[PDB]
């Protein structure tokens, strides 16, 4: 059954091992799904990353075709560009495009971040989820952890390993996936659910980038999905740390009734957005230049 | 806790 999937798997990735043009892999991060590693491309000696996925290790293991199909149909801009995937013995490996400014997150917990640089953060990522969500792509598992950076400050979204797909016949999903902290209420209530959910999750991730930190943090995980579902919307930590703009712009965000809540191609047109910098704005948060 | 669930 592990072999069945094996075999289903390599009907649909690369054929050979990328090992035959990769040298010098190194661990640089990880995940639910399996590592990342920074890999040189022997020919060229240029960097990739390489996202290696343990079969065994899966909770639902049919999630791994979701990076096959990002591969295959949805590239962007603001999205990760995913290269080749191939089965190399029991794991899948997907050979990506390296952000090599690494992941929000070190920012978000090392820095505080302007409103130029949080609007520039936002309109990026906003950009990304209009053009997914009027595909039908929901992603699920928006977080800083999820968004990475070039080295020139320019702002993409990553791991699609639990997104899904809504359309005319499936309307709305019903698993229950995602990061505790960061999942919407509809969702932790078991509700069927579309787009919104990740509109939610970046209103989450504002937080987190003016605070450091997501609400209830300091909470366990199954406590603080019981508050997110119960309680009124989460609050700053420092409400007089954001502008009224900022503020006006959460609100659209962490609206608890999904039909209220603002649609990122709504989003798009927010003033608070027209506060956005250059990518060159982001760079000096990188923990190479802080 | 920064993990994700399925």
């Amino acid at each position: 059954s592990h072999e069945q999937f094996r075999a289903a798997l390599q009907l649909v990735v690369d054929p050979g091992d990328p090992r035959s043009y990769l040298d010098n892999f190194i661990k640089i991060g990880e995940g639910s799904t399996g590592i990342v590693c920074i890999a040189t491309v022997r020919s060229s000696g240029k960097l990739v990353a390489v996202k290696k996925m343990d079969l065994r290790k899966q909770q639902r293991r049919e999630l791994l075709f979701n990076e096959v199909v990002i591969m295959r149909d949805y590239q962007h801009e603001n999205v990760v560009e995913m290269y080749n995937s191939y089965l190399v013995g029991d794991e899948l490996w997907v050979v990506m495009e390296f952000l090599e400014g690494g992941a929000l997150t070190d920012i978000v917990t090392h820095t505080r971040m302007n409103e130029e640089q949080i609007a520039a953060v936002c309109l990026a990522v906003l950009q990304a989820l209009s053009v997914l969500h009027a595909q039908g792509v929901i992603h699920r598992d928006i977080k800083s952890d999820s968004i990475l950076l070039t080295h020139d400050g320019r702002v993409k979204l990553s791991d699609f390993g639990v997104c899904a797909q809504v359309s005319k016949e499936v309307p709305r999903r019903k698993s229950l996936v995602g990061t505790p902290y960061w999942m919407a209420p509809e969702l932790i209530s078991r509700l069927p659910y579309g787009p919104e959910v990740d509109i939610w999750s970046l209103g989450i991730m504002v937080i987190e980038m003016v605070d450091g930190e997501p609400p209830y943090f300091n909470e366990p995980p199954l406590k603080a999905m019981k508050m997110i579902r119960d309680n009124l919307p989460p609050r700053l930590k420092n409400l007089h740390k954001v502008s009224p703009s900022l503020k006006g712009f959460l609100d659209r965000l962490l609206v608890r009734d999904p039909a209220q809540r603002a649609t990122a191609a709504e989003l798009l047109k927010h003033p608070f957005l027209a506060k956005a910098g250059p990518p060159a704005s982001i760079v000096p948060l990188m923990r190479q230049n802080r | 806790r920064r993990r994700t669930w399925y």
